[PDB]
């Protein structure tokens, strides 16, 4: 990447100029019972700590949100189960962070930029006269795990539990899982079993496979909580909206981790949802042009919000229109439709360089919705 | 079910901690020793330890300290618990009474805070201003130890070092001062601080020394007059005072960690070490006074130790969690032999237990348990009995001994001096002079044929009876004054004596006969319909030794008819069981009641109650004692009667409570036996089986038996193989990397000790290795009949012994991975059947899989296996292979499978349940239930259809259930919690194990990481109702040690969450209902509601309630009295 701030996607500049900033401590207590706005156009299946851009044009949304502005800045995002019923039972909080309100030739827009917080369970689901949604939300607990080892530790073996720190050496791994596992005699299963269950060790294998299909993620992008880590290459996988919500309902990082693991090991193309019969792109394609990573939400003019992802070559695509730089999530870069070949459904757009110095020249954005991940 | 009942089988036996100093009386010197919720007190004494006071705490003891207050006339101990609970206690008797008083107490958990990695540090400066509690991270908790805090009130002061690895306050410092290792990513560093004591806060330590060694882990703080602080690391040892700094690397020390120490003199110049791996070293600090250099000696090689104590007199206290605790001896030959230990006692650990098993599951004998005990060179197999010892003083070598009768030669001596065997168509006799026998000819009695009875008569005479006469000997004289012959001169079939009288039965002819001076008189004669089996003319009750009853079993028809005598008319005829013919006929009386006593060849044991005065059956009841035909005979056990049985299973009879028990012996097969009353054998017996005469005396407490195998190597997974005689064992032991191109063994062990031998394949730095092995071991002489040894990083997972389909062979199954440090998660693995025959294992197929076989169970003739993620059954076709039948793919890794019927439960490390059903017509596993609840699981156990077990972290049980209100699917397939109880232990394994330890149905064993067991057991929901008020009660009346509330030590906890316990009644708390006064037994019980049958509750007594925990105490196997 030459000559892209891949900072500059996760901005959000195309919603306009510079908008106020609210700094929120809002979390509710774990297991509790509270009720939350629900935005009525939003369908996105929202993970802890990603970023939801929204643009708000009916009047009943805008004032819902100035309210919130003032109070918790807080509204539910529903997984639905069945997008055209409306069914979701699970859901998770978004916290505002930044909020503008446009005012201009009388036409009122409210555009604000929202972080994932909290998963939940629906109890209940209710419309009100404004025609907001209010939802009775069950908070779900994160789950953190104490070490296997921490109940079968021998006390005279407590002394060596902390160990010097990794120059992440093969060698070095060897090492930690004979130190911190050794206490796996006293109990019915082996040190490399408990491995498997170990948080650091399972967020450096997802680490590895990354960096083997993105090497340019050199640096230590990926948050060094486990729990953080766990959410983030959630929110970045491009995978169908059941699996996100099984991902959703787990409640441990452990889990988190090892089902990332499956579906990275697991999962190689990426097809049309439509037709099933067109392989639009490759794991080795898909890059990181955000600091977030290789997918994230934008917001388009109308509203509506797609999770896209950067992919350098895809395939069995077909371009309609001509290229524009109006409303671009990637500034620098135009935009133009892509439809499936064979079946005409809207996989994404081609992102062309406006500079000859750019580069890459030109990227590949396709949404969720439009993929099918696909197992060899 | 829902309602379950959790009791202790077997406390304990691992050791976490060990103190010394003066608890007791300033005068003792005490050993204190923690077995998680157990403290040991004994006294030293010069020939070693005296135990003096055992205490259960609500509590897993994390820290435990003595330590002496000014003004304190002995020391006090101070206690924290894995949950927190912090008390003060003193010991204090009153003549014969202990009590362990709480002088304080208190929680001092911080409502947040994140638990250090090296866990909990309590520390007791050396002014005893102080508790020092290092519990979290970032915090350094001080609890003053003013007379006035007796609620432990604490302050934290805070620690910017957040990774501390050990502290320890220091000696000789004008404050309180600490000393402490940590980590940060500079390196590792050691530090002080001093106490402010009027700020609480820290001041600027007197001296720090950065970048110490990389695994410098242990701190040991010098007393006076060097002070400072010894620092171990792995290869170093360093000294560290305010201008002086030594270290050393010693060869010596190179090859294990240091993992505890312990100071032997008050001044500090000698410490013990213990490594890993057992070897006891004793580190020297040289004095030029000044410190000049420290120096390592290896004393020799111990348990391995997880603490040391110096007691006194060269006597070492090795605290042990992996082997046998000891006390060990250090020589006197140091300046001509060097250094050495020698061990003088060693005392059973059976922890961990990785695994086990029960064998002779059925009640008509007790079933033993068969644990995986102990790692590495401490591993072993631990076979578990509870029955009544017999110590033997004596064996002597004669093989075909038909009978044992006791004789006193000389009329004035009391005590026997003669034993008498009858052997075929021969009699011998043996003198007994002290310990010395010798045999002797008895004049008047004959040699040539076999006796039927011997004994001492009155008129100081002896008999002898045979099948050709029955003989009457003077004593002092010594010689025949009387004989009796039957009219035809036909041989005596039975025969029946007493002091004074004598019963014999020729085919259906029956004799009385009675003992007058120098005369034998037959004062009665009988026919009889039947053939006679047995007579006893037993004198129950108030007579000269005169009996007006005599019983007879009758061999055409079996029954017990008993006639009168002289009468020799029948007064009542007994219940025949079927054709198996009686054997051995007592009439005996225990406590003041009379019973008769029938054995029959089958091995059955009928006993009916009688009445002198009437003699008909009171009670007909049947116990079955042994396959072999019972022998009876009565012998004195204090001042009370007890009948010994002979038989495959010898059992002794007791009276309790008005009732008949039937204890098992500790003893392999006994045909006959007699008391034995001498003066070089007092208060003994004379046991014989078909080889040999011991004499010995009874136990006299019922105790369980421990028989350890010792593998020098890890025991893993053990099956019983019932057909073949024999256990398999899955084991592994550690190799190093030769310098020849392969990798040798550290020592020794079962699987290189085999008298057969086998290998998978014959294939050909300082890494180790493990190599895992299949071992068959004999279950009756646990020689290591044969080892196979798998390949090369294969790693053997699962074991099953069972049949398969058609085939009629039994053979044991091992599940396997293919383990390489690369690879993360195992891509192959195998499933091997073998064949244990000829003293040979053979491989009869080999399945090849590909990834980890975590688990398998034998499934209605077909082998269920977890592979991966996934659940396979396979069938065992008639040409010897395993055929895939079908395969169920899971979200989860099934680490755990259970199964009952067509069921199987299937689980996960993470606590995910999953429940799955076999469809036999679709020839696939259908998923009924499942329950994702994150958290460590460490076993899992099917109590019933409906009801699952499972143990979780924190050293919890739960039980999930699959709810039958339900209409809907989703409410079907979703398990409901119904039971969480913190039981302190870590489980890992669970086993039925039914009546082994024979108002609770069922029975779930289970072992622990501390070589605790334990017993699960369902309870109707009246039971539980009943005993859960009553825990509530007793919880107001049972003095707590530390003052810990047991609703607080149940409630379920990990360190996000606790919770009431639910389900379960602590079965430990229950029995304790019988240890307190008669005034508290009512309170306990008043407004208490006893359901009994009828539906309508009545009040309860203290005596309804006595007998109802009475008979919960028989349930699982006693604990033994800690002091004398
Ligand atoms: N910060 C950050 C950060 C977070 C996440 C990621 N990557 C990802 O989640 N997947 C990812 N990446 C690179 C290449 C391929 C990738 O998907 C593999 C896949 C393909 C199809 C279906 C399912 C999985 C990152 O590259 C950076
Ligand atoms: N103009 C128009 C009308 C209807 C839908 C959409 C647009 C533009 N757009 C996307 C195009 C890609 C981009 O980089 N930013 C966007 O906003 C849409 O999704
Ligand atoms: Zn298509």
């Amino acid at each position: 990447i030459i000559n892209f701030d891949t900072s500059l996607p996760t901005s959000h500049t195309y919603l306009g100029a510079d908008m106020e900033e609210f700094h929120g401590r809002t979390l509710h207590d774990d297991d509790s019972c509270q009720v939350i706005p629900v935005l009525p156009q939003v369908m996105m299946i929202l993970i802890p700590g990603q970023t939801l851009p929204l643009q708000l044009f009916h009047p009943q949304e805008v004032s819902m949100v100035r309210n919130l502005i003032q109070k918790d800045r807080t509204f539910a995002v529903l997984a639905y189960s069945n997008v055209q019923e409306r069914e979701a039972q699970f859901g998770t909080t978004a916290e505002i962070y930044a909020y503008r309100e446009e005012q201009d030739f009388g036409i009122e827009i409210v555009k604000v930029k929202a972080i994932g917080r909290q998963r939940f369970k629906v109890l209940e689901l209710r419309t009100q006269s404004d025609g907001i949604q209010q939802a009775k939300v069950q908070i779900l607990p994160e789950c953190v795990l104490p070490s296997t080892m921490s109940a079968v530790q021998l006390e005279s073996l407590n002394k060596c539990q902390i160990f010097p720190s990794k120059p992440c050496s093969y060698k070095w791994w060897q090492k930690y899982q004979k130190r911190k596992f050794h206490c796996a005699n006293l109990t019915s299963w082996p040190r490399w079993l408990y491995s498997l269950y170990d948080a650091e060790t399972l967020m450096d294998r997802i680490k590895k496979q990354l960096r083997e299909w993105d090497e340019n993620l050199k640096d230590d992008s990926l948050p060094s909580n486990p729990i953080d880590f766990s959410y983030r290459v959630a929110a970045c996988l491009p995978i169908d909206d059941v699996l996100r919500i099984q991902l959703l309902k787990i409640g441990s990082a452990i889990q988190r981790l090892r089902c990332e693991l499956d579906i990275m090991n697991k999962c190689t193309s990426l097809c049309c949802k439509q037709c099933q019969e067109t392989e639009i792109t490759t794991k080795n394609e898909i890059f990181s042009l955000s600091l977030c990573g290789p997918m994230a939400a934008y917001v388009n003019p109308h509203g509506y919000v797609h999770e896209t992802l950067t992919v350098y070559k895809a395939c069995n695509l077909n371009l309609i229109g001509r290229p524009s730089t109006e409303h671009s999530w990637f500034p620098g870069y135009a935009w133009t439709v892509a439809q499936c070949k064979i079946c005409a459904s809207h996989i994404g757009w081609k992102f062309t360089a406006t500079k000859k110095d750019m580069s890459p020249q030109k990227f590949w954005g396709l949404t969720r919705s439009a993929l099918l991940p696909t197992i060899p | 079910m829902s309602y379950n009942y959790v009791v202790t089988a077997q406390k304990p036996t691992a050791v976490n901690g060990c103190v010394t100093g003066h608890f007791t009386s300033a005068e003792d010197l005490n050993l204190l020793i923690a077995k998680n919720t157990r403290l040991e007190i004994y006294v030293v004494t010069a020939e070693g330890l005296r135990p003096v006071k055992e205490v259960g705490m609500y509590g897993k003891i994390a820290v435990m300290e003595l330590f002496r207050p000014k003004g304190e006339s002995k020391d006090l101990l101070f206690i924290l618990t894995a949950k927190y609970n912090a008390c003060i206690l003193e010991y204090k008797q009153s003549g014969e009474s202990i009590d362990i008083i709480t002088r304080a107490h208190g929680n001092v958990q911080d409502r947040i805070g994140r638990p250090s990695e090296t866990g909990i540090i309590g520390i007791i400066d050396p002014e005893c201003r102080m508790i020092g509690l290092r519990l979290y991270d970032g915090l350094f908790k001080v609890i003053p130890l003013d007379r006035d805090n007796k609620e432990l009130k604490a302050f934290n002061i805070r620690l910017e070092e957040l990774h501390v690895i050990d502290v320890k306050f220091l000696y000789g410092c004008q404050a309180p001062t600490i000393c402490f290792v940590y980590q940060d990513p500079q390196g590792r560093h050691v530090k002080t601080y001093e106490v402010s004591l009027r700020e609480k806060e820290f001041n600027k330590g007197p001296w720090k020394q950065e970048n110490v060694e990389a695994e410098a882990s242990m701190v040991i703080a010098v007393p006076e007059p060097f002070g400072g602080a010894i620092i171990i690391g792995q290869e170093s040892i360093t000294y560290h005072n305010g201008d002086k700094y030594l270290a050393i690397a010693p060869p010596i020390i190179k090859q294990s960690t240091i993992v505890c120490h312990n100071r032997v003199d008050p001044n500090g110049s000698r410490y013990l070490l213990g490594d890993m791996e057992g070897r006891l070293f004793m580190l020297l600090l040289e004095k030029e006074v000044t410190l000049k250099d420290l120096r390592v000696e290896l004393l020799g090689e111990t348990s391995i130790a997880e603490c040391l104590t110096y007691l006194d007199n060269g006597v070492v206290f090795v605290g042990s969690r992996l082997g046998d605790s000891q006390l060990v001896k250090l020589n006197v030959d140091s300046n001509e032999q060097g250094s050495y230990v020698v061990a003088m006692e060693t005392f059973t650990n059976l922890g961990p237990i990785v695994d086990m098993c029960v064998v002779d599951l059925e009640r008509q004998g007790q079933g033993q348990l068969v644990t995986c005990s102990g790692a590495f060179k401490e591993g072993s197999l631990r076979i578990i009995r509870n029955g009544i010892g017999i110590h033997e003083h004596a064996s002597i070598d004669l093989p075909g001994i038909k009978g044992l009768w006791p004789l006193r030669s000389d009329p004035n001596r009391e005590t026997d001096d003669t034993l008498v065997l009858s052997f075929v168509g021969q009699t011998r006799v043996l003198m007994l002079n002290g310990e010395e026998v010798e045999e002797t000819e008895l004049m008047g009695f004959v040699d040539d044929q076999q006796t039927f009875f011997c004994g001492n008569v009155a008129h100081q005479q002896l008999i002898q009876i045979t099948s050709a006469s029955v003989r009457l000997v003077s004593q002092e004289p010594k010689a025949l004054v009387s004989e009796w012959k039957e009219p035809q001169a036909k041989n005596i079939s039975v025969a029946s004596c007493n002091s004074s009288q004598v019963v014999v039965a020729v085919g259906r002819a029956l004799y009385y006969l009675q003992i007058h001076p120098q005369e034998l008189r037959q004062i009665s004669h009988t026919e009889m319909e039947h053939e006679v089996a047995c007579l006893d003319i037993t004198p129950l009750g108030d007579s000269n030794g005169l009996s007006p009853l005599c019983a007879i079993g009758l061999w055409t028809d079996i029954s017990a008819r008993i006639l009168k005598l002289p009468s020799f008319e029948l007064l009542h005829k007994e219940m025949l069981g079927g054709e198996i013919i009686p054997r051995s006929i007592l009439m005996t009386t225990f406590e003041s009641s009379h019973y008769l006593l029938c054995a029959l060849g089958d091995g059955a044991l009928f006993y009916f109650g009688l009445n002198i005065e009437t003699g008909l059956l009171s009670d007909r009841k049947k116990v079955t004692l042994g396959t072999q035909p019972t022998v009876l005979r009565t012998f004195r056990s204090l001042s009370t009667t007890n009948v010994f049985a002979c038989s495959d299973r010898p059992t002794v009879i007791y009276s309790s409570n008005h009732k008949l028990v039937f204890s098992n012996v500790n003893l392999k097969e006994v045909n006959y036996m007699c008391p034995l009353n001498s003066d070089g054998y007092p208060d003994s017996l004379a046991l014989a089986n078909n080889s040999t005469l011991t004499i010995g005396t009874i136990d006299e407490i019922q105790k369980l038996h421990i028989r350890t195998v010792p593998l020098y190597e890890s025991p893993r997974k053990i099956c019983y193989q019932e057909v073949s005689q024999c256990f398999g064992v899955l084991s592994s032991r550690i190799e190093v990397q030769d310098t020849s191109g392969g990798t040798t063994a550290l020592r020794p062990s079962a699987s290189t000790q085999a008298l057969s031998s086998s290998v998978s394949s014959s294939k050909l730095f300082g890494e180790e290795v493990e190599v895992h092995n299949l071992l068959i071991i004999d279950q009756h002489t646990f020689e290591v009949l044969h080892a196979h040894q798998f390949l090369q990083n294969e790693y053997a997972l699962s074991l099953v012994s069972c049949k398969l389909g058609k085939d009629p062979n039994t053979y044991f199954i091992v599940g396997t991975a293919m383990v390489y440090p690369e690879e993360a998660e195992p891509k192959q693995g195998r499933i091997v059947v073998f064949q244990y025959s000829d003293g040979k294992l053979q491989t009869v197929a080999e399945k090849e899989v590909k990834g980890a076989v975590y688990s398998m169970v034998e499934f209605n003739g077909k082998l269920l296996a977890s592979i991966n993620s996934t659940v396979r059954l396979y069938e065992w076709t008639t040409e010897k292979e395993l055929r895939t039948e079908c395969n169920h793919y899971n979200n989860i890794m099934a680490l755990y499978l259970k199964t009952k019927g067509d069921f199987i439960l299937v689980g996960d490390l993470m606590r995910s349940v999953l429940l799955l059903a076999y469809k036999p017509m679709e020839g696939n596993f259908e998923e009924i239930a499942r329950d994702f609840n994150p958290n460590w699981m460490s076993a899992v156990e099917i109590l019933d259809d409906d009801n699952f077990l499972g143990a979780e972290n924190a050293f919890n049980l739960f039980v999930c259930q699959k709810d039958s209100a339900a209409t809907t699917d989703e409410e079907r397939q979703h398990l409901q919690e119904v039971g969480l109880f913190h039981l302190g232990e870590f489980v890992n394994v669970f086993c039925h194990g039914s009546l082994v330890m024979q108002p609770t149905q069922g029975s779930v064993l289970f072992g622990t990481v501390n070589g605790m067991i334990g017993l699960v057991t369902s309870l109707s929901e009246s039971w539980y109702n009943l005993l859960l008020d009553m825990q509530n009660r007793l919880n107001k009346v049972i003095k707590s040690v530390g003052k810990i509330e047991h609703s607080f030590w149940r409630s379920f906890h990990t360190e996000r969450k606790t919770e009431p316990a639910t389900g379960f009644i602590d079965g430990d708390l229950i029995e304790s209902f019988l240890d307190i006064s008669r005034p508290k037994m009512q309170e306990v019980v008043a407004n208490l509601q006893y359901d009994d049958g009828s539906g309508m509750k009545r009040e309860a007594t203290a005596d309804d309630l006595i007998k109802v925990v009475e008979e919960l105490t028989r349930i699982h196997w006693s604990h033994p009295q800690f002091e004398k």
